[PDB]
RNA sequence: GGACCUGGCGGUGCUUCAUAUCCCUCUAGAGGAGCCUGUUCUGUAAUCGAUAAACCCCGAUCAACCUCACCACCUCUUGCUCAGCCUAUAUACCGCCAUCUUCAGCAAACCCUGAUGAAGGCUACAAAGUAAGCGCAAGUACCCACGUAAAGACGUUAGGUCAAGGUGUAGCCCAUGAGGUGGCAAGAAAUGGGCUACAUUUUCUACCCCAGAAAACUACGAUAGCCCUUAUGAAACUUAAGGGUCGAAGGUGGAUUUAGC
């Protein structure tokens, strides 16, 4: 499937006139119709429920849609534009060409929010295939570039190729400071177990005083362990006795509705404790929701991953 | 010579018809009558979503081009004209509740085939607080121990569900004629409720 | 014009079954109590086992309704696994698909 | 190795359509239903009869269009309306056509005692979604 | 029951049996039914108008007709005395010219070379086969593979010649 | 929701291969879908028990089997009767005589409902599924045997019979029956009388004067029976009296102003007769034109219900009449009425539609400014009706008369998906408006895409089966648009279409390839217009040699060329 | 009803409204049958008698 | 039409079983299926017969193909005759 | 017969591996007892199919009659069907699958090498390969990007199924088809899988985790045997549930062997 030029210009007449129809459609104004509008008009008069969004229908520019493809790459004499045509893959190495100039010229003369685009983004900045050693050789090519005295000329073409690898902040999110009909300052938060949920309130001062659905921590929880699970938070920021906590936790078992306290618990402390505190918390594992769930059985096994015996031969 | 189709009609619609008439009723979608180049379909390997025309994806979709914005505001205008106004002393809840103690609830069931039969739909279910009915101390407690498990303590409301006719009309005359005999013996005393 | 012979004869034990299920209904109500004398009762014992064997209901098998496999088959589509699977893997029933979880 | 609605590769020379091309496990994630009724939701009833009627109206159709149809139908419920979505080819005559429409749309509305109505969609030959 | 009954591809896919074990390592032809069948035709000869038969007849609209019997009769009979002539050309045999003998490829003309993709032709040259030979391979999985090895020779009969594997 | 205008009607399948292209088609592609329906419920009819399982709640009793058979085996009276509602002529009267052979009593009721379905239908069976000039009333039919013997006789028993004579065209028996209803001193109702009308006008070819006072005497007579005419009393006396005409104007009005006191309402078939019986070939303008101006104002704003047959027949009358007096504002009036409520049901059918929005268009085209002539296109082709191919022709004349020639090419284009690819007076109406003068260069390669177009059209029609032929004037339309156009090689190669046809070359055309040549300054191409011009004998083509000897460089050859013409000359 | 369905359809066939393609299969391989010499017998006097 | 109205959804429901994948023994290997049923509640208020005749009338002729609807209507009654006092 | 090519195989070499995985290491088991259930043998007038890995609570998300295809006896003959056949052939097949796969390969169309033989086609500081498509991958479902599902080509075992249904070939047509009544489906024995146990981290009761008793011939231990009742059914020594009675082997299991990150 090839699509030259005379056919994306149809297709981009038809994207124009079409775009006016469907903002007459939905009564909008047609001059201030954008893609966005587009797409919410299109899910609306053709609702799709396919789990891809990719087999849905849409509507956008053709721009969008069709593959770039490369120009001719000779003209009616038939002599090819690029002095590099006859390699196959001119603008790879016209690029080989030009960091190895580059290279030359320097001695002629003389990390962590960003990293190198993989290889299928630089088979689309070429717009031709790469092997795996030509990407490697490319990036070591790089690489050789920066440990070089580079000036700004040197710098712009560099960064055209490193990717921004954005790292979003492992920090914890605090919960904001309410106050009751009394004035007493409190916190809140939720937690998850398994199958058990929690949501607890923590006050900025109290006794050490924990009520669960209503009833005494101790009274709730009769087994010990249970009842170190809701000491951990308070006794690694060295705070027992220095909180009241009123929590309501459903589902699960006795042991999931403890860890699903301790996590609520923890989460609503975290607004009483100074930043360093909290970042103490985080690495101490007392933030984090506890991915470990049961898992499905499947047929023709006994369990999730216990196999039927292997018949004796 | 064979036959030529014509080109799709899209082609002399204009950019400001008024589309309501080209989709008035609910009606499965036409490439010809609809002037968007949409595509749908998983593409191929440096492909496209298929076009419109024969593609089936498109015509198993539930379209709404029958229900733009602008014709269901066109459609409400019409129908106005058959709504009753809402009376407006009952302005809260507990003001409906004041005039009107009972409730009745009936389902109805949308389904698709030949046949509209439905067995759920003759339920009934009538719903009134005690607080309403005009008992006194002695009626009230033999109410209670009348109804069993039909009374509930903490929203102190009678639930009484009939089903056992055919018809809902039936059921809920039903329930009315169940209200009215309970009503009437609560308040009637025997000689053995003495020995209470 | 039934798949077969068997399918055929589940046919008319279904239609004997309608039509005796009154009578039996009101036989077998006379022996399902320890209210009437054991005397009538034991007539009517007799009575619904003089009734002929295929008005009994029990002797109804739910066979597939395209191929008439006997076992296999679900109910609510009335259809055996085989069948069901050939209509569902082709998207030809409604609402259903291939379960991943 | 499984086979269950498989269209399998050859040498690029079978054409498959849209439908054709996708196995199974892509029902519902690449591929919808071509049939849409309530039957099969929870809580609903008469799924047996919804489907036998189905399987007839598939059988009735390739045998009264015989060489027309360029696609699977896509049958819809609406109430007790039944409406037949077809996609056909552009080789026999309107007149038949018509004539077909009329006849077939009169003899099911009888059939299943319920308005039917036929919506065709004529294309110049079968769409090509690929070639394996 | 007609809730059995399966298409013609479906048919013919299992009677031929083109696939299968028995056709894998060296271990009946398709009719198509529907050929000559015209759509509303059938055995008691009814006349559909519109369909069959022309829908107006002298500026009127046909009404339901049925063809008597002997009037069927010939039309039945026409539709056999078709068929066996469609059937006879198929069975009709090539003459052959043969090559140094009987069932020999050698000596077989196979026309000129394909044309080439930028208008290059080769109407002027003549191709002979020279040898055809049946190689095998053994192979891990499919064990005893079968493939051909050709000769072939070409020329324009002007002193240009040459010949390939 | 109001109509779509780039839509066909609803009952064609939206689909573009399927969609009619032609008035034709349109025509047809309904009779094949109804062919298919009967042919649908013929099987139905057929063969009962394949559709007698009934899965509808509610039932619906429309979609079920009808039982056209009697199931009554026994001989009796209410046996009798089945086949009397069954419409069973035969069997009923077979039943009838066996019935009283027997000695049985039939009922007067019963023999009454027999009347009525031999009378209805003359003795013969009704159309069915499967198994016009003249009268159809037998000398000896089964209705008459019954009637005679008949034992007892009632007013309804003569009524029935007079009306059915009527019916079948037996006028004069018909009143010979009527003489013995009255020497038996009964009564008729309006109904008998209103066939009585038709039978007094129709029995014999008299004058006016002698048939109107006949009229006058049956309705002086239906008031000494007390019998009060209905509707159908004052339509049949105005639809009996389009014969005379002239003689029946002033007659005719005073019917309608009779109805009008009386208190009967008139109809649209009322005025439907009294506008065909004006509407007479000649002048309308003495008298046709007050009738239909008072008629509409009449009419103005009415919502009509069906009373009369003849109920559709008024707006094909009415807009018929508009036309003979070009008179548009009334035109308007006229389709205003028929938008007005649900009136548009009233336009009759297929054949009484087209005609009624033929005449419609065809006088906006001619009586109204050509901006909105072409929204009344828009509106009306194809969502209302598909043109004929004179339409087509009175709106180029219309786009002429308005001098907006750059819409030439949408009605070629419009006219090949209506079905006037191949029309003759089309392609030549089109091809001599674009060449008939010199427009702009934009204008003049727009024509020539068109004009090419057309060319292509003259070659594969399905003519081809005969030999081509090609107009006179079309060839040579069609070579100087290419040339005007620029498309010079083109024009050149046709110049081989006027030897091989025989069509003689326009005057115009050769001068025109004359001033090509000298532009592209080949002597040769100028000498095949010489010898062009040459071959048919034309006189401008001595006085063009003399032209092209001085315009172009002659060579020996080329001068012993035109020595060779001279020759000839 | 299978009966229904079945005697619906083969009349629709022999009406030359619905083309069974599967009974126009079966109908090719008896006629090619009987060309073989495998035709069915007639009731009472099949190979044993 | 000017009613007031809410909307929720409510959990969604999977039924899911299974199957043989061969026609004849290799009991260890099934299919399985699921149907998924989602829903949706809208909850309108204080609204005369009138105007839920013509509402639900609208809305339940435009339920698209495979879409089933469950309408529950609470009417509003005053006590009957009977009750509102004993009869002694 | 000589020399080669490819494949297979080697109680064939070197090097590197298997991550619940070949061996040791970790945990719970199987193999010993009773019982449940499949199979093989034996038995019976009395189905069939699967049957090394890849059969053996497998076709069956299921057999008291029915189901049923089996046996005995009796009956019907254009037959529920424009007949019928669970008759043969899965080594004629479609359909749906097992298996390697807990794989990553398959391949049209070309090009080149070997003197234009069967054949072969890579080295990145690169030396003849280019490759659409298919699979893997990617995406999608489930609670994530993790995991688990799903997916998994071409081929291998003429692997499984003519008894899901359909069907080629061959065969039966007063019978190899159809119907009715009654009946078989057992255990000398062997063996696979599972259940319950042999107990003190246990048994019983209360409670759902701060208790009181039991604890070796009245203990632990049968879901077995026997008797009774009830449930379903027209039909129950027979199927299920409950109760009573009964209180056995078993005292932690050799070689070997299964599963789990
Ligand atoms: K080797
Ligand atoms: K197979
Ligand atoms: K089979
Ligand atoms: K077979
Ligand atoms: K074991
Ligand atoms: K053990
Ligand atoms: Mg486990
Ligand atoms: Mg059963
Ligand atoms: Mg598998
Ligand atoms: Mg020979
Ligand atoms: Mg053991
Ligand atoms: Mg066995
Ligand atoms: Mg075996
Ligand atoms: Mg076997
Ligand atoms: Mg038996
Ligand atoms: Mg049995
Ligand atoms: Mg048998
Ligand atoms: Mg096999
Ligand atoms: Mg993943
Ligand atoms: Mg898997
Ligand atoms: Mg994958
Ligand atoms: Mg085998
Ligand atoms: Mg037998
Ligand atoms: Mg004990
Ligand atoms: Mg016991
Ligand atoms: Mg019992």
């Amino acid at each position: 499937e090839t699509y030259t030029e005379d056919f994306i210009k149809k297709q981009i007449e038809e994207f124009n006139i079409g775009k006016r129809h469907l903002a007459n459609m939905m009564g909008e104004d047609p001059e201030t119709f954008t893609q966005e509008d587009i797409d919410r008009a299109i899910a609306y008069l053709f609702p799709s429920g396919l789990f891809e969004k990719r087999a849905r229908p849409v509507m956008k520019h053709p721009e969008q849609i069709f593959p770039r493809q490369r120009a001719i790459q000779w003209g009616e004499d038939g002599r090819p534009f690029h002095y590099l045509f006859y390699t196959g893959k001119q603008s790879y190495y016209s690029l080989m060409h030009d960091v190895y100039g580059m290279l030359l010229n320097l001695e002629k003369h003389q990390v962590i929010g960003s990293r190198w685009l993989i290889k299928e983004e630089l088979e689309e900045m070429l717009v031709e295939k790469l092997s795996d050693l030509d990407y490697m050789q490319f990036i070591r090519l790089l690489e050789k570039l920066l440990t070089s005295q580079c000036g700004a000329a040197e710098e712009e073409f560099v960064q055209r190729f490193r990717r921004s690898v954005t790292l979003e902040s492992k920090k914890q999110l605090i919960e904001p400071v309410q106050y009751d009909e009394q004035g007493m300052a409190f916190s809140k938060s939720e937690g998850k177990r398994k199958t058990a949920k929690a949501e607890a309130i923590v006050y900025k001062h109290g006794s050490g005083r924990i009520k669960v659905n209503g009833i005494d921590y101790q009274l709730y929880f009769p087994i010990t362990q249970d009842r170190e699970q809701l000491m951990f938070p308070f006794h690694f920021v060295d705070r027992l006795g220095k909180h009241d906590v009123t929590c309501t936790v459903s589902g699960g078992g006795r042991s999931a509705q403890a860890g699903a306290i301790r996590l609520a618990m923890a989460k609503a402390l975290c607004s009483f404790v100074t930043e360093d505190e909290v970042e103490w918390m985080r690495q101490a594992g007392l933030l984090t929701t506890d991915p470990r769930v049961r898992e499905r059985k499947k047929p023709g096994q006994e369990g999730a991953r216990r196999k039927f015996t292997w018949k004796k031969r | 010579p064979r036959r030529k189709a014509l080109p799709p009609r899209t082609e002399k619609m204009a950019v400001d018809q008024d589309w309501p008439s080209v989709y008035p009723v609910a009606a499965p979608f036409k490439p010809s009558a609809v002037p968007l180049p949409v595509r749908m379909g998983y593409p191929v390997k440096k492909g496209v979503p298929m076009a419109k025309e024969g593609n089936l994806e498109l015509l198993k979709i539930p379209n709404f081009l029958h229900l733009t914005p602008v014709a269901i505001k066109k459609h409400c205008e019409a129908l106005k004209d058959f709504c009753t106004e809402w009376p407006a002393a009952l302005d809260s809840d507990e003001k409906c509740e004041k005039h009107f103690p009972i409730e009745i609830d009936s389902t109805d069931y949308v389904s698709s085939g030949p046949s509209v039969r439905n067995p759920r739909a003759r339920v009934v279910v009538l719903r009134v607080k005690l607080s309403s009915l005009n008992l006194d101390d002695h009626a009230k407690k033999k109410l209670i121990k009348l109804v069993g498990e039909r009374y509930c303590k903490t929203t102190d409301v009678l639930t009484i569900k009939t089903d056992r006719c055919p018809l809902r009309r039936q059921n809920y005359d039903y329930a009315v004629y169940l209200l009215t005999v309970l009503y009437h013996e609560s308040w009637n005393t025997e000689e053995w409720e003495k020995s209470k | 014009h039934y798949v077969d012979w068997r399918m055929w004869r589940d046919v008319k034990r279904r239609k004997m079954a309608y039509e005796y299920a009154d009578e039996r209904l009101r036989i077998n109500s006379l022996r399902k109590n320890t209210i009437l004398p054991k005397i009538l009762q034991d007539v009517a014992d007799e009575e619904i086992a003089a009734l002929p064997r295929d008005s009994c209901p029990v002797r109804i098998r739910n066979r597939c309704v395209m191929t008439s496999r006997p076992r296999g088959v679900k109910r609510r589509w009335r259809l055996s696994r085989i069948v069901f699977r050939h209509l569902a893997d082709h998207g030809q029933l409604s609402g259903i698909q291939r379960a991943t979880w | 190795k499984n086979r269950a609605a498989r269209v399998r590769v050859s040498k690029g020379d079978k054409p498959v359509t849209y439908e054709e091309a996708h196995a199974p496990h892509y029902i519902a994630h690449r591929k919808g239903w071509l049939s849409l009724h309530t039957g099969n939701l929870d809580g609903e009833d008469h799924a047996a009869e919804r489907t036998v009627e189905d399987v007839f109206l598939r059988k009735f159709m390739w045998g009264t269009f015989p060489g027309c149809l360029a696609d699977q139908l896509v049958l819809k419920r609406r109430g007790n309306q039944l409406e037949i979505c077809a996609v056909v080819l552009r080789q026999l005559s309107p007149h038949k056509y018509y004539f077909l429409v009329g006849y077939s749309e009169t003899l099911l509305s009888y059939f299943y005692k319920c308005p039917v109505r036929l919506h065709l969609q004529t294309v110049p030959s079968k769409v090509v979604y690929k070639y394996l | 029951s007609f809730f059995t009954k399966l298409t013609a591809d479906e048919l013919w896919k299992g009677a031929l049996a083109e696939t299968g074990a028995g056709a894998k390592k060296g271990r009946k032809k398709r009719k198509d039914l529907n050929r000559g069948q015209i759509i509303g035709e059938g055995r008691y000869g009814f006349l559909w108008p519109g369909l069959n038969v022309p829908l107006m007849k002298n500026g009127a609209v046909q009404t339901i007709a049925q063809r008597s019997k002997e009037e069927q009769e010939k039309v039945e009979a026409d539709m056999i005395q078709q068929r066996e002539e469609w059937d006879r050309k198929k069975k009709m045999k090539v003459k052959r010219e043969r090559g140094w003998s009987g069932n020999s490829w050698g000596g077989i003309s196979l026309g000129p070379p394909d044309p080439g993709p930028c208008g290059e032709t080769y109407e002027d040259f003549d191709t002979r086969i020279l040898e055809v030979r049946n190689v095998f391979t053994m192979t891990a999985k499919e064990g005893r593979k079968k493939s051909i090895r050709v000769l072939v020779a070409v020329g324009n009969g002007k002193g240009a010649a040459g010949f390939s594997i | 929701v109001n109509r779509d205008t780039t839509a066909v009607p609803y009952v064609f399948q939206d689909d573009p291969y399927l969609m009619p292209a032609s008035s034709l088609e349109s025509r047809s592609f309904l009779l094949a879908k109804k062919s298919g329906e009967n042919v649908a419920k013929f099987i139905i009819n057929s063969y009962p028990k394949y559709f007698q399982k009934d899965i509808a709640e509610p039932h619906i009793p429309c979609l079920m089997p009808e039982y056209f058979e009697p199931q009554i085996k026994d001989i009796s009276e209410a046996a009798l009767k089945e086949r009397i509602e069954l419409r069973k002529v035969k069997a009923s009267v077979d039943m009838f005589d066996q019935l009283l052979q027997a000695g049985t009593t039939v009922s007067l009721e019963t023999t009454n409902s027999l009347l009525d379905l031999l009378c209805y239908y003359g003795d013969q069976e009704p159309s069915t599924d499967y198994h016009q000039f003249g009268v159809t009333w037998r000398a000896k039919n089964n209705a008459e045997r019954i009637f005679s013997l008949m034992p007892e006789k009632n007013e309804h028993s003569y009524c029935t019979m007079i009306r059915g004579m009527v019916k079948h065209r037996a006028y004069e028996q018909a009143l010979n029956l009527y003489t013995e209803l009255l020497n038996n001193r009964l009564h008729a109702d309006v109904y008998t009388f209103n066939a009585l009308i038709e039978a007094t006008v129709c029995a014999i070819n008299e004058k006016f004067e002698e048939k109107w006072s006949k009229i006058l005497e049956l309705l002086r007579h239906m008031v000494a029976q007390k019998v009060k005419p209905n509707l159908q009393t004052f339509n049949t006396i105005l639809k009996c009296l389009r014969r005379f005409h002239v003689f029946a104007r002033s007659p005719a009005l005073q019917v309608l102003r009779e109805m009008k006191a009386i208190g009967i309402e008139p109809s649209l078939a009322t005025y439907h007769h009294i506008i065909r019986l004006f509407d007479q070939p000649g002048d309308p303008l003495k008298r046709s034109s007050f009738i239909i101006y008072d008629i509409m104002n009449e009419l103005m704003g009415k919502r009509f219900s069906p009373k009369d047959p003849d109920d559709d027949k008024f707006f094909q009358s009415a807009m018929s009449i508009c036309s003979s007096l070009r008179d548009l504002e009334l035109a308007y009036q006229v389709h205003g009425l028929l938008k007005t409520g649900d009136n548009w049901k009233f336009i009759g059918p297929d054949q009484h539609r087209n005609f009624y929005y033929s005449k419609f268009f065809d006088l906006i085209c001619l009586m109204e400014q050509i901006d909105v002539t072409l929204k009344w296109y828009e509106d009306l082709i194809p969502s209302a009706y598909f043109p004929h191919s004179q339409t087509m022709i009175h709106l180029l004349q219309a786009l002429d008369v308005a001098n907006r020639l750059e819409v030439i090419p949408k009605i070629w284009k419009d006219s090949k998906e209506y079905g006037h690819t191949f029309r003759s007076d089309l392609r030549e109406e089109i091809l001599m408006l674009m060449a008939r003068d010199k427009h702009p260069p934009e204008l003049q390669v727009a024509f020539a895409d068109c004009a090419a177009d057309i060319k292509s059209a003259y070659e594969s029609q399905p003519i081809r089966q005969t030999a081509q032929d090609w107009p006179a004037t079309s060839l040579n339309c069609i070579a100087i648009l290419f040339l005007r156009a620029g498309r010079t090689q083109e024009a050149w190669k046709m110049l081989g279409l006027f030897r091989k046809h025989n069509k003689i070359p326009r005057s115009e055309l050769l001068n025109e390839l004359m001033d090509s040549a000298k532009v592209s300054n080949s002597p040769s191409q100028a000498i095949e217009v010489v010898e062009l011009a040459s071959a048919f004998s034309l006189p401008i083509c001595e006085g063009l040699t003399q032209r092209v000897m001085s315009d172009f460089a002659i060579n020996q050859e080329q001068k012993e060329a035109l020595s060779n013409l001279t020759a000839l000359t | 009803n299978h009966h229904t369905y079945a005697e619906l359809m083969q009349t629709l066939r022999f009406l030359g409204l619905y083309r069974d393609e599967h009974q126009d299969f079966m109908d090719e391989q008896k006629r090619l049958k009987k060309l073989r010499g495998k035709e069915k017998p007639k009731k009472g006097e099949g190979k044993r008698a | 039409l000017g009613i007031s109205i809410k909307v929720h959804e409510p959990p969604r429901k999977i039924e899911r079983f299974t199957l043989l994948q061969s026609v004849h023994i290799y009991k260890k290997h099934r299919v399985q299926y699921e149907m998924r049923t989602l829903y949706r509640c809208l909850e309108l208020e204080h609204l005369t017969g009138s105007t839920a005749d013509v509402y639900l009338e609208y809305i339940q002729r435009n339920l698209p193909e495979g879409v089933a609807m469950e309408v529950t209507k609470t009417q509003l009654e005053q006590l009957p005759e009977h009750i509102k006092e004993p009869i002694w």
